RNA sequence: ACUAUGGUUUUUAUU
């Protein structure tokens, strides 16, 4: 990340990936039926933004 | 036995036989270095005689004629080879490992129109 | 195993001692006209030898460690800004860059051309002396002035 | 000549500039060093490495007055506030606490927000 | 938020 984020932290929450803009989005529950899977989890894919 | 390979490569063609036998290598009724001396591929046909070892059991006769030099040469690489490769099969899987048993990627094409020699840009200067 | 490495493309000389003559025998060469370009190999060493001190073992091993290249700095994309970083010098041009860089003196020593003149740049550069070194101590103070990320 | 063995490290990060200064148990400043005065122009003078060595050379101008424990006050934003603590966690005395402040906090203070506006 | 770096889009014509 370098610059773009210094506070005293070079950690990072690994919620991000394979989670948002897919599945799921742009077709937001459109088929087999599913409940479960990573896009009920996508609501902890937050934080980021605010420090 | 006899094991024969053609080879042709640039409007020359070659003809190799391998046998068993004494060390020796001929080409043309002449030997490998009576006629060669200077010229800039005279050595790529060694390339492929090291895999089983040089001029100890193996006996090579050679016949070529037309094109230049690289040409020849060329030719009589992969003449060697495709008699190489009857005299042992096996050699075919460490013939593929250095490139050897393969036609190589530069060949003469027909002559694209007019333009002179029809592969350079010519003037686009803005000027 | 068929496919695999693949080796050689060019072999080590039993008498040059280096492994840079592939590329350093590609200096001044134009229109494929090799040989004369090859015309400083057992020549112009054996008349450094007789121009700076004696032997020539290790003159060309010796010039290119005390001329040595071993960081370049450019202008480089992170996206959309393009900061100036410094980068090492990658590991195979790293000892084969300086002996083609000796060419800002080459037209006006008047050292009576191609082995004459590498009988008097290497006696220079043995001492890190003479041409294009103020300028490859400039390099390495870019790169002092500025170190960037690491 | 004497031994002090407490006191307090000051540093501040700008995006033109890194400075280090370290004080006694008095509060009198012992040696100070900034990345300006380690020869460097500009925003590079906020650079990590030049930020490291601006610390490094604090520590360097403190090297004789006897120093054992002491604690941290980071001020600024500028991208050397991470780099400076690593040659003070080598300047061979104690870090016992480290104070982290950037100015004017407001509107979430800038993180990347990863697919999010 | 950082290739250090170029002023500003002529009076205005009328198949």
């Amino acid at each position: 990340i370098k610059v773009r984020e210094n506070e005293p932290f070079d950690v990072a929450l690994r919620r991000f990936k394979r989670s948002c803009e897919k599945a799921g989005v742009l077709a937001e529950v459109r088929r087999r039926e599913f409940y479960e899977k990573p896009t009920t989890e996508r609501k902890r894919a937050k934080a980021s933004a605010v420090k | 036995n006899q094991y024969y390979g053609t080879g042709r490569r640039k409007s020359s063609a070659a003809r190799v036989f391998i046998k068993p036998g004494n060390g020796k290598i001929v080409i043309n009724q002449r030997s490998l270095e009576q006629y060669f001396g200077r010229e800039t591929a005279r050595m790529v046909v060694r390339q492929p005689l090291e895999l089983v070892d040089m001029v100890e059991k193996l006996d090579l006769y050679i016949t070529v004629k037309g094109g230049g030099i690289s040409g020849q040469a060329g030719a009589i690489r992969h003449g060697i080879t495709r008699a190489l490769m009857e005299y042992d099969e096996s050699l075919r899987s460490e013939l593929r490992k250095a490139g050897f048993v393969t036609r190589d990627a530069r060949q003469v094409e027909r002559k694209k129109v007019g333009l002179r020699k029809a592969r350079r840009r010519p003037q686009f200067s803005k000027r | 195993r068929r496919r695999v490495i693949g080796q050689r493309k060019i072999l080590p000389d039993p008498k040059f001692g280096s492994e840079l003559l592939a590329k350093f025998v590609n200096i001044l060469m134009v229109d494929g006209k090799k040989s004369t370009a090859e015309s400083i190999v057992y020549s112009a060493l054996e008349t450094l030898a007789q121009r700076s001190g004696k032997s020539e073992l290790e003159a060309f091993e010796v010039a290119l460690e005390n001329v040595r290249p071993t960081v370049e700095v450019k202008s480089r994309r992170v996206g959309g800004s393009t900061y100036q970083v410094p980068v090492e010098v990658r590991p195979v041009r790293r000892n084969a860059l300086a002996m083609r860089w000796i060419v800002e003196a080459a037209r006006k020593r008047g050292d009576k051309s191609m082995a004459l003149r590498l009988a008097n740049e290497l006696s220079d550069a043995a001492e890190n002396k003479g041409t294009a070194v103020k300028k490859r101590e400039d390099v390495h103070r870019m790169a002092e002035a500025n170190k960037a990320f690491a | 000549r004497k031994q002090v063995s407490d006191g307090v490290a000051h540093i501040h990060a700008s995006f033109n500039n890194t400075i280090v200064t370290i004080t006694d148990r008095q509060g009198n400043a012992l040696g100070w060093a900034t990345a300006g005065g380690s020869g460097f122009r500009g925003s590079r003078k906020s650079t990590p490495f030049a930020a490291q060595v601006a610390a490094e050379r604090c520590a360097d101008a403190v090297k004789e007055y006897g120093i054992k424990n002491l604690e941290v006050m980071v001020k600024g934003p500028g991208p050397g506030r991470e780099s400076t603590i690593r040659a003070l966690n080598a300047a061979g005395f104690r870090i016992t606490n480290i104070t982290d402040v950037t100015p004017i906090p407001h509107n979430g203070c800038r993180p990347p927000k990863k697919r999010r506006v």
